[PDB]
Parts: structure tokens; sequence; C-alpha cells
């Protein structure tokens, strides 16, 4: 068989790469973590260093007390006990406070308030670390895509967890910390939205989602297809275009008859993976808050 | 027209059928054998359904749908009118969807590159083939297959998922779905990486592969590399079709009761099946 | 109703957002060529879009596209027929000629730096602290064409240090002199290197490299378009395996 560059035939080894520096305030970057011959078949070899100044600290911090919280609620319900922790894991669940407290703080812990903690949680972790994607840029002197990328997941999040609830009047709408609760949830909302598959939103995030597979299928498979030629070094194909991106170029131009440029790829791609959630929460937030049945909607408008 | 750079390739030679035959292309597209069968299939196909369009009395694209025979045709033949052109459709789908795939091989060898895109491309043909041909035959009839209907499609999603209960509940499923949204959280981080380096801070110079890493160092602790992100973006993508696949080719034959209750193996397991307390006791 | 505004609003977003894109796509390549490398009299509906501009790192110029397209190299092919649409057959050796499968760009005759302005690619042996951490160490293997005879040894990898990858093969011909093979072209086996891209009495005629501890980014698309070439044009030379 010709080799087909999914995993290496030869890893090579050489000092540990520190990074570029920059504009970085190195003292808060660590020393390099070992290297992982099993990722290295695959991917770099190499682990870290990682920069943790003071927002990584925070965010990191709140984090694992999110975590922390969740946890402690899951203990509980498992009267404490580590075989009945394990056995009903994906079942147990820390839940909001019932539509009666509305967006007050009042209810109690049991009953709400620790679902509200470990929110507060997530929020603070969430936010600090996009400041971070910004703040990591910046010191590098590079675009601020990943930010502006990672805000369009935060927007989903936000709608499910925040803004729809604060628009529906309660904290009882925002979705529950656990793993079978949280699927739970997701399928109730649909059922009493008169099913979501009746959002036009909830379509193209489908289109979206899909379509991020079918096109990064195409563009992986597309620069390990011309790696013989240098492919995956896109930058530079960018700067002095080679052969490597003609031929891929080419290769769609021939099929379906129209073609991307290195650079230009990368942009279908922020965009069709950003489309997913920002379609998605338009749909989320418009649900039950001018739309209470989309079916319903649907013999209305078009 | 081509491309100011596309001339040096337009060499004869690649083609796995009609030696010369078919080496030449139409505008920017190739032909090949298998753009003649591909568009034969398309064709036929494209026809079929339009006749069936007329046999159900609509136009309306939002409203043209060729469903599947009855599940008391087993899978025998069907009339025309009553499921016999789903299965013809079908067999011009496939044929349409191999054919594009093998056309795809013919342009690789033209181009000197690797077989990495139709490659990728079967594993979606094979999804489809689960849908309307492996699974249907396993289950015993062709009407367990989705109708082709932009709307009707969906109504089949849907009431074949509550056949099982929350669908959500199938493992290979949940497995399916990590693979979808990861694979777009990768699309989304690599496609901002690249044109974050490529399209620096006003003024500045464009920055290195090695700016990429030391980001994602920085970041998370870890870089994948250049080489590794479209290795991942492939497995991502392609995992997420293959335990798709998966999830549906043992829904209807090996478990069809509710998948919720598939779960029940593990809080049974003996050593923890009776301690009282949890959810489960 | 809102959310009439707001699909019907997307639909707009979403065509603007498309043109937007195909437009950005049209950086390189354009405008459109006949065969004789006139301009097309249908360029399509999307305008080409205003140019920008690259800075590249190190002293290393500008880049600005769209801009005149021109492959600056001569293209040893013809015509088979009398109207568009067909093959260009080669008019003399297409694996020399470089055409086809075995095509090459006019790429900068410089090699490509990292981050610091240091060569990227180099020999494993003047790449300090570099050394094979896994997997089966290639140097000193005979390397085998598809007409399975041995075309030479290797004697060297040569990576790229900023991703730390094997990027060539360093392989030592009868004569005493070396090729550069694409890492991705050759099967590291227990007791030989396969190249079935090419078989023995092609290694000669991969293009070398004018210094011995460096490639240029135009050196390396003469190489890589050669070996790959070869999957077409040694086919007669390929036996069954
Ligand atoms: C309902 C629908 C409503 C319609 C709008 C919906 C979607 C909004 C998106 C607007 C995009 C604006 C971006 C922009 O100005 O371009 C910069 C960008 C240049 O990028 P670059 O060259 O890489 O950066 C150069 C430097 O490094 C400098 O770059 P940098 O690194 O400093 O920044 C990168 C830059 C460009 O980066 C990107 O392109 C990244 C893409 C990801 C962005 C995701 C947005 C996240 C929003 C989350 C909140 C959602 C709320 C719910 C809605 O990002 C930005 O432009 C700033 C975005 C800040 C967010 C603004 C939203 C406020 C709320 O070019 C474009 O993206 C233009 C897009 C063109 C879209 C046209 C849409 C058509 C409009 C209708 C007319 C059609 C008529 C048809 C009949
Ligand atoms: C995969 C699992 C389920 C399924 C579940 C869903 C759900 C759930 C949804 C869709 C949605 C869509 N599905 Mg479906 N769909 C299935 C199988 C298929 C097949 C197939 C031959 O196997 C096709 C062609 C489609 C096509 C489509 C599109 C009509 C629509 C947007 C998809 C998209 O952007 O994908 C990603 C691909 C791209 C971005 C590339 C572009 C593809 C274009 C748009 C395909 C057009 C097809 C055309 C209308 C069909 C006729 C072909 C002609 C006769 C030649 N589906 C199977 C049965 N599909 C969404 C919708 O809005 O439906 C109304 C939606 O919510
Ligand atoms: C019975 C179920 C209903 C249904 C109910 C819903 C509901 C309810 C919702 C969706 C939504 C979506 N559904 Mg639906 N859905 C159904 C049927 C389908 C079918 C199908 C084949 O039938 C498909 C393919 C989909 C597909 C989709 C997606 C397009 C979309 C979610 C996108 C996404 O990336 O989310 C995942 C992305 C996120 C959740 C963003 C997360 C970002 C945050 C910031 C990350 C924080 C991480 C945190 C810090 C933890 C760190 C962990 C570390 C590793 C330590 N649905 C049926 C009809 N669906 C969502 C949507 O947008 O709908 C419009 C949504 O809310
Ligand atoms: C645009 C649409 C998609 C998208 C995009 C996206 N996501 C992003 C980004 C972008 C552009 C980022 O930049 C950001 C990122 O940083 O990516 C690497 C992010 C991100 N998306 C994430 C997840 C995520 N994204 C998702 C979805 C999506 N993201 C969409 C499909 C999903 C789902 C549900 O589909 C998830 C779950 C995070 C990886 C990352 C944001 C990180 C964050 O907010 O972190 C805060 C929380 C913490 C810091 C706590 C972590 C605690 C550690 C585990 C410490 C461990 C120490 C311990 C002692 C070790 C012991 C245990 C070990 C032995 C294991
Ligand atoms: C395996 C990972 C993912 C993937 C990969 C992938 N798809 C690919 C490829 C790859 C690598 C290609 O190379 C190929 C391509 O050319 O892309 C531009 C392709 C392709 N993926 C496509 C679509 C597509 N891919 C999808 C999914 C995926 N593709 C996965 C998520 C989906 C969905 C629904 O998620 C769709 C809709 C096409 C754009 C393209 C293949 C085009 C092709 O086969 O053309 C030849 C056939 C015709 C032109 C028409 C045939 C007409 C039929 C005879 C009649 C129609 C019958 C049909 C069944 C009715 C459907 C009705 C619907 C309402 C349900
Ligand atoms: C780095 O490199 C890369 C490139 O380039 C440098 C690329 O371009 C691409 C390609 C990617 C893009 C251009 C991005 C845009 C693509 C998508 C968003 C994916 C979805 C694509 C479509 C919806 C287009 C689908 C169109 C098709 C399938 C063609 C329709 C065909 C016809 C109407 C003609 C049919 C031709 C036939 C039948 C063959 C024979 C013809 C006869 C006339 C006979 C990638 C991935 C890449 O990684
Ligand atoms: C220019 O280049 C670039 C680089 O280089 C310079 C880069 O570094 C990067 C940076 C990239 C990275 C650092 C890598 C990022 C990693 C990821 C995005 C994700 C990788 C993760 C995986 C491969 C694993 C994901 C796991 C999945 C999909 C499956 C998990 C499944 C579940 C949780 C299912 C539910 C659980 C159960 C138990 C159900 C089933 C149970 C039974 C069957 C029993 C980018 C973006 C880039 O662009
Ligand atoms: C579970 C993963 C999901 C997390 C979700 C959130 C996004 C992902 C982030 Br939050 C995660 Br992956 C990040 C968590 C990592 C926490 C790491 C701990 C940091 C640490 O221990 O540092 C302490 C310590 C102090 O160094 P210092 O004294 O400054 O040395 C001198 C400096 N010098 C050399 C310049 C002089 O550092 C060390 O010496 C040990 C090195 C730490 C190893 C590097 C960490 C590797 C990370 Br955890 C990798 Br494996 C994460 C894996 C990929 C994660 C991908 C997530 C996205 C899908
Ligand atoms: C982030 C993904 C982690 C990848 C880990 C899996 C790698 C296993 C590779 C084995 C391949 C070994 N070999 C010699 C066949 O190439
Ligand atoms: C803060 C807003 C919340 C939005 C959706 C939250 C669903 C979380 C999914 C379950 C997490 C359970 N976990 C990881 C703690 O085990
Ligand atoms: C997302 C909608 C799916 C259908 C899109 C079809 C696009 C066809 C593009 C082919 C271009 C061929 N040509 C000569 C006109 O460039
Ligand atoms: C699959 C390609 C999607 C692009 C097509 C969407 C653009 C149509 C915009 C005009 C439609 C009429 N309307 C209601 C939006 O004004
Ligand atoms: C999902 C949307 C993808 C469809 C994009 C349509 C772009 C068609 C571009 C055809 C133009 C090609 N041309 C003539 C400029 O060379
Ligand atoms: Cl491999
Ligand atoms: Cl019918
Ligand atoms: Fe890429
Ligand atoms: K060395």
């Amino acid at each position: 068989a010709e080799y087909q560059n999914i995993f290496s035939q030869v890893q090579v080894r050489g000092p540990a790469d520190l990074g570029m520096t920059e504009d970085v305030n190195l003292a808060n970057r660590s020393g390099v973590g070992p290297f992982s011959t099993l990722l290295g078949w695959f991917g770099n070899a190499q682990l870290g260093p990682i920069y943790l100044g003071s927002l990584g600290v925070l965010s990191l911090f709140s984090g694992l007390m999110w975590f922390f919280t969740i946890g402690i609620w899951f203990w509980y319900q498992a009267g404490w006990n580590p075989a009945v922790f394990l056995r009903d894991l994906f079942f147990f669940s820390l839940e909001p406070p019932a539509p009666e407290y509305g967006l007050s703080f009042a209810a109690p812990l049991k009953e709400g308030g620790l679902w509200l903690i470990a929110s507060f949680f997530m929020f603070v972790a969430v936010w600090s670390w996009w400041g971070r994607t910004y703040l990591r840029a910046q010191a590098l002197g590079m675009g601020k895509h990943t930010a502006w990328a990672f805000l369009s997941a935060i927007w989903l999040w936000m709608v499910l967890g925040f803004i729809r609830p604060i628009l529906m009047g309660s904290w009882s709408e925002a979705v529950p910390y656990g793993i079978f609760s949280h699927l739970d949830w997701t399928n109730n909302f649909s059922l009493v939205h008169g099913n979501l598959f009746y959002n036009p939103f909830h379509g193209l995030s489908i289109a979206f989602l899909y379509g991020s597979a079918l096109l990064f299928a195409m563009h992986g498979a597309t620069i390990l297809a011309v790696s013989r030629f240098g492919g995956e070094r896109e930058l530079e194909q960018i700067a002095d275009r080679g052969t490597a991106a003609e031929r891929a170029a080419l290769f769609w131009r021939w099929t379906m008859g129209f073609n991307a440029t290195m650079e230009g790829i990368h942009r279908w791609a922020i965009w069709m993976a950003v489309l997913v959630t920002l379609t998605g929460g338009i749909g989320i937030l418009l649900s039950g808050t001018v739309v209470d049945n989309w079916y319903v909607w649907g013999q209305n408008h078009g | 027209a081509l491309l100011s750079f596309e001339r040096k390739y337009r060499v004869p030679g690649g083609t796995l059928v009609g030696g010369n035959l078919f080496d030449f292309w139409v505008g920017p597209f190739y032909v090949g054998f298998f753009g003649v069968a591909t568009f034969f299939f398309a064709a036929l196909g494209i026809i079929l359904i339009a006749w069936s369009a007329v046999l159900q009395g609509t136009w309306n694209p939002q409203l043209i749908s060729v469903y599947p025979p009855a599940l008391e045709y087993g899978l025998g033949g069907a009339p025309l009118a009553k499921g016999g052109l789903w299965q013809i459709i079908t067999i011009c789908a496939t044929g349409a969807f191999v054919s594009w795939a093998l056309r795809e091989v013919e342009i690789c060898r033209k181009l000197g590159i690797g077989y990495h895109i139709p490659f990728a491309f079967a594993f979606a043909i094979l999804a489809y083939l689960t849908l309307v041909l492996f699974r249907p035959v396993m289950m015993g009839a062709w009407g367990y297959a989705f109708p082709y209907g932009i709307w009707t499609h969906l109504d089949w999603v849907s009431n074949t998922g509550y056949t099982y209960g929350n669908f959500h509940y199938n493992p290979a499923h949940m497995i399916a779905i990590s693979f979808f949204f990861t694979n777009a959280l990768a699309l989304a981080l690599h496609g901002a990486l690249v044109l974050s380096a490529a399209n620096p801070e006003k003024g500045k110079e464009m920055r290195t592969p090695d700016h990429e890493d030391t980001f994602f160092r920085d970041l998370v602790g870890y870089s994948i590399g250049t080489l590794g992100i479209h290795r991942l973006g492939l497995l991502l993508s392609l995992s997420a079709v293959f335990f798709s696949a998966l999830c549906m080719i043992i829904t209807g034959t090996i478990w069809f009761d509710q998948w919720v209750d598939w779960w029940q193996w593990w809080v049974k397991l003996p050593w923890w099946a009776n301690i009282p307390g949890g959810i489960n006791g | 109703d809102l959310a009439s505004l707001a699909i019907y609003s997307f639909w707009i977003f979403l065509a603007g957002l498309i043109y937007y894109l195909q437009t950005e796509n049209m950086r390189e390549g354009y405008p459109l060529e006949n065969e004789d490398g006139t301009p097309a009299a249908n360029q399509g509906p999307f305008p080409l879009p205003k140019p920008k501009t690259f800075i590249l790192p190190h002293g290393r110029g500008t880049l600005t596209v769209p801009g005149p397209e021109s492959e600056d190299r001569p293209i040893a092919l013809a015509r088979t027929a009398v109207s568009e649409g067909f093959p260009h057959a080669p008019t003399g050796d297409p694996m020399k000629d470089g055409v086809g499968p075995a095509s090459w760009v006019a790429r900068r005759d410089l090699p490509e730096l990292d981050g610091h302005g240091h060569n990227k690619i180099k020999p494993m042996k003047a790449a300090a602290g570099f050394h094979v951490s896994a997997g089966k160490n290639p140097i000193g293997l005979p390397v085998r064409g598809c007409d399975l005879e041995i075309a030479g040894k290797v004697v060297d990898i040569w990576v790229d240090i900023p991703e730390q990858m094997a990027r060539f093969l360093e392989v030592e011909l009868k004569d005493g002199s070396t090729r550069l093979l694409p890492m991705q072209m050759v099967k590291v086996q227990s007791n030989r290197v396969h190249v079935n891209a090419l078989s023995s009495d092609l290694f000669a005629g991969i293009p070398t490299i004018k210094s011995p501890t460096e490639v240029t980014l135009l050196e390396e698309d003469k190489i890589c378009g050669y070996v790959a070439g070869g999957l077409m044009y040694a086919a007669p030379k390929r036996k069954s395996v």
C-alpha cells in the first residue's frame, strides 16, 4: 500500500520548544511537561508549557468550584456511598429553583441555591477563559478570530443558561447539571415548543453541524492528500502558492466546478462552524419568548 | 475557461475505464467514464422523482415526497406508484454516489494526489446505505427506509427515534454526537487559528506556524500541530459518521426496546445492584 | 412577527456571506484564462475582490492578491484537439519537463524560515539535539524502487525543527551524490525503505538541491512534483505487488 499519512512512521525529537516570545510575560509560563510518544504517532509529542497568569488562575479555580459544587451534590444524592456514586452517576442531577422563585436568589441550598452557585462559578470560568483567548492572541500579535469564534459558542450557552431564563422570568427554565437529566431537558424542550424540527433556526443549525463534518472531512482529506507536497504548511502556501495548493484547488474545481484558496478555505471553515451555534442560539432564544409552538408558527409563516 | 495555473495539470491519463474515450473537461468539470455514469444515474433519478411528483399530484419541492414500499411488500418489488419508484431512485442514487466517488479517484490519479477525499466520501455513502439498504434488509422490509422528501424525511427521523423512546439514550448515538460537536469545535479553532496567524494585528508581519503552536500551548498546554489538526478533523468527522451508521444499524435489529432501559445492565451489576440509597434504591 | 423578521434577515445575511466568501477565494488563479493564456470572456458573476497585502516576516517583502498571474516558467505541453476542453500532451519527457502530475510551481528560491528566522528544514545531522525518538530509524537502510531494484541508501532524515517532524529522507545514489525523497512517499520497512512512485533508474533525475544543508521552496516543489509524477509516468516499470 501507499503510506497514507494518518499516523507517522518515524518520530523525531529535539530540545523542548519553549515557544515564541513576542509580548508575552514569560514569568507566567510553566516549564515543559513530559513528551508522549503515544500522542506523537498522531500529533505533536510535547506537552506544555502552559501560560497561567491571574485570569488563568481565576478561570481554573472557578471551573473547579463549578465541578466541586456539582460533585458535592452528587455524593450527597449517592448517600456518601462510592458504589452508589459510580452506579447511579448519570442519574444524579443538580436542578435549578422551582418556578415559584422566579429570578430571585431566595431558594434553599438543597432546592435551587446550589444550582445558582454552580452557575455563578461556570459564568466566571467561561468568561475569564474567553478573556484568555483574546489576551493570549494579543500578546502574540495575532488576530482575534479565536476569541470571536469562541463567543459564538458562548452565545448558545448564555442563551440556554442565562438570557432565556431571565427573559422568561425564572431560573426554572435553565438547564440542570446532570448527564441524563440534561438530555431529558433537551427532549422536553422540543415537545413543549411543538417540535424543534419546525424551528427554521434549528434546521439551519443542523445544516451547519452536518456541514462542518462535510467540510472538515473535505479539508482534512484534501490537506493529507497533498501532504506529499507540503500541503499542511498552510501559512507559507498562503504567502507563496505551491503545487500543493494548486492540486488541492484543481481537485475540487474538476469535481464540483469551483474551489477555494489556502487562506480562503479557512474562512469557509470558521463560518461553517460558528453558524452552528449562532443560528442555534437564535432558535432557542425565540422559543417561548416570541414563539410557543414551532409547528403552529410554521403554519402561519410559510 | 481555466484558472491561471491550471493548464500544466490537464494532461492525459489517470482514467480507470475507457482509456482516453472520456478523458476531457466540460468547462471546469472533469468528465471521465464516471462523469458519464454520474450524469446518467442522476438524470434518471431526477426524472423518476419528477414522475413521482406527477403521481403524487404536486410540483412544490416542499411537498414532493417519494416513499418506499409499505411494510407489507417486505423486500420484494412494488408497483411504481406505490413504492417501485423509490426502489429505482435508490438504485440511481447509489449509482450516482459511487460513480461520483470513482470519478474522484480518476481526478486524484491525474493530479498525482492521495486518495483521501473519495475514501472520506465513502463514509457518507455507507451512512446513506445503512439507512436505505442495510438496515431495511436486516429488518426485513424497504418500508423501514426513509422517504425522499424535504420535510417528510424529518418526520421519519422523529417517528423512528420515538419508536425507541428518547433516542438520546442510544449509546452509539451519544458517541456520534460527541464526535459531531467536537468536530465543529475543531473546525472553528482551526479556521480561527490559521486566519489569526495570516491576518495579524494591523501593520504587523504574518505570524508563523510556530506562533500557532505557541498560542495553543499558552492557552491549553498543548498543540497538536499542523499535520495533527488535519488528521484530527478527518478522524473526528469520519468517526461521527461511523458511529451514526453504527447507532442505527443496531437499532431495530440487535436492540429494539426503549433505549433508556439499556442502561439497566450497568445499574444491575451484582456488586452494587442492591446497595441502598442513590436514585436507584 | 419577530421570528419572521429574524429568518428573513438571516437569509439576506447568508447570501452576502457566501458572496463575500466566494470573492475571498478568488485571490489566486483569477481572472480565468483560455487554454492559450489569454483572459477568458466569461469570468462568472463574482467580481474580483479589492486587493489585500500580507507583510511577510524577516524582510521577505509582501504579497498582494489579487495581482498579475503568471507561471514564470515554460510549460512543455501542446494541444491534442482543435477545440476547448481536451488534454494537453507533453511535448518531451513530462517528468523532466515538470508537467502533469510531475508539475511544480515557481515558488521562491529561498528556504522557509521559522519564527526566529532560521531555516525550518535541516538535515538531522545539522539539527542540534534532534534524534529519532520512536519507530524504525531509516538511516542506513537501502532504498528500493518499484522495479524492485535498489536505487541507493538512506544517509539522513531532513527534519522540521519547529514542528519536530520528519520531512524528507536523504538518499545517496550509486555515484555518491544525494537526493531528497518526501517522507509521505516512502514506506519505511524493517529491512528497507520502499518507494512505489519511482523505479530505480528514475532516482538520478530527482532534482538536486544547490546547497547541501538547506532546501528552498522552489527545490521542494521540484522534488515533490517529480516523485508524485512517477505514480503515473513510471507505471510501465512498476511490477505487480
Ligand atoms: C443524516 C440523518 C437523517 C437526516 C436528518 C436531517 C435533519 C434532522 C435535518 C436535515 C436537514 C437537511 N437534510 Mg437530511 N437527513 C438524512 C438524509 C439526507 C440526505 C441523504 C441522501 O442521505 C440528504 C440529501 C439530505 C438533505 C438535507 C437537506 C434538505 C437539509 C440540509 C442538510 C445539510 O445542510 O447537510 C449538510 C450538507 C451541506 C451543507 C451541503 C449541501 C447539501 C444540500 C443542501 C442538499 C440539498 C438536497 C436536495 C434538496 C435534495 C434533492 C437532490 C436532487 C433531487 C438532486 N438529508 C438522514 C435521513 N436532515 C435539515 C432540514 O432543514 O431539513 C428540512 C434538518 O433539520
Ligand atoms: C428530542 C430532541 C430534539 C432536539 C432538541 C434540541 C434542543 C433543545 C437544542 C438543540 C440544539 C441543536 N440540535 Mg436538536 N433536537 C432534536 C433533533 C436533532 C437532530 C436529529 C438528527 O434529529 C440533530 C442532528 C440535532 C442537532 C442540533 C444541533 C445543530 C444544535 C446544537 C449545536 C451545538 O453545537 O451544540 C453544542 C454546543 C454548545 C452546547 C455550546 C457550549 C459552549 C460552552 C461555552 C462550553 C462550556 C464548556 C464548559 C466550560 C465545560 C468544560 C468541560 C471541559 C472539558 C473540562 N438535533 C430533536 C428534535 N436540539 C441546540 C440548538 O441550538 O437548537 C436550536 C439546543 O438548544
Ligand atoms: C462555534 C461552535 C463550537 C465551539 C467553538 C469553540 N469552543 C471553544 C472555543 C471555540 C472557538 C475556544 O476558543 C475555547 C477553547 O479554549 O478551545 C480550546 C472553547 C472551549 N469549548 C469547550 C468545550 C465545549 N465546546 C463545545 C461546543 C462548541 N464549541 C461548538 C460545537 C462543547 C459542546 C457541549 O458541544 C463543549 C463541552 C472548552 C474545551 C473550551 C472552553 C474552556 C472553558 O471555558 O473552561 C472553563 C472551565 C475550566 C477552566 C475548568 C477546567 C478544570 C481542568 C480539567 C483542571 C484539571 C486539573 C485536575 C487536578 C486533573 C486531574 C484529572 C485528570 C487525571 C483528568
Ligand atoms: C463522512 C463525513 C461527512 C461527509 C463527507 C463528504 N461528503 C462529500 C465528500 C466527502 C468527503 C465528497 O468528496 C463529496 C463532494 O463532492 O463534496 C463537495 C461529498 C458530497 N456530500 C454531499 C452531501 C451531503 N454530505 C453529507 C454528510 C457528510 N459528508 C458527512 C457528515 C450530507 C448530510 C445530509 O449530512 C449531505 C446532504 C454532496 C454535496 C457531495 C456529493 C455529490 C454527489 O454525489 O453528486 C452525485 C449525485 C448527484 C449530483 C445527484 C443524485 C440525484 C439522485 C439520483 C436523486 C436524489 C435521491 C436522494 C437520496 C433524495 C434525498 C432527499 C432529501 C430531502 C433527503
Ligand atoms: C480536561 C481538559 C479540558 C479542560 C477544559 C478547559 C480548557 C482546557 C484547559 Br482549562 C486545560 Br486542558 C488546562 C489545564 C492544565 C493545568 C496545568 C497545570 C499547570 C502547572 O502545573 O504549572 C505548574 C508548574 C510551575 O512551573 P514554573 O515554576 O513556572 O517553571 C519555571 C518556568 N520557567 C521554565 C520558564 C523558568 O509547571 C511545571 O513545572 C509542570 C508543567 C505542566 C505540564 C503542562 C500541562 C499539559 C496540559 Br494539562 C495538556 Br496535556 C492538556 C491536554 C490537552 C487539553 C485539550 C483541551 C481542549 C480539547
Ligand atoms: C489526540 C489523539 C491521540 C492519538 C493516540 C493514538 C495513537 C496510536 C498510534 C499507533 C500507530 C503506530 N504505528 C507504528 C502503526 O504507526
Ligand atoms: C451555566 C449554564 C448551563 C448550560 C447547560 C449545562 C449542562 C451541563 C451538562 C452536564 C455536566 C455534568 N457534569 C460534567 C458536571 O458532570
Ligand atoms: C447549498 C446548496 C447546494 C447546491 C449548490 C450548487 C452549487 C453549484 C456550483 C457549481 C459551479 C459550476 N460553475 C461552472 C457554474 O461554476
Ligand atoms: C444554500 C445557499 C443559500 C443562499 C441562498 C439564500 C439567499 C436568498 C436571499 C433572498 C431570498 C428572499 N428573502 C426572503 C430572503 O428575501
Ligand atoms: C453551501 C454554499 C456553497 C455554494 C457556493 C457557490 C459558489 C459558486 C462559485 C462559482 C463561480 C466559479 N467561477 C466561475 C468564479 O470560477
Ligand atoms: Cl497511515
Ligand atoms: Cl411515492
Ligand atoms: Fe487547514
Ligand atoms: K542532531
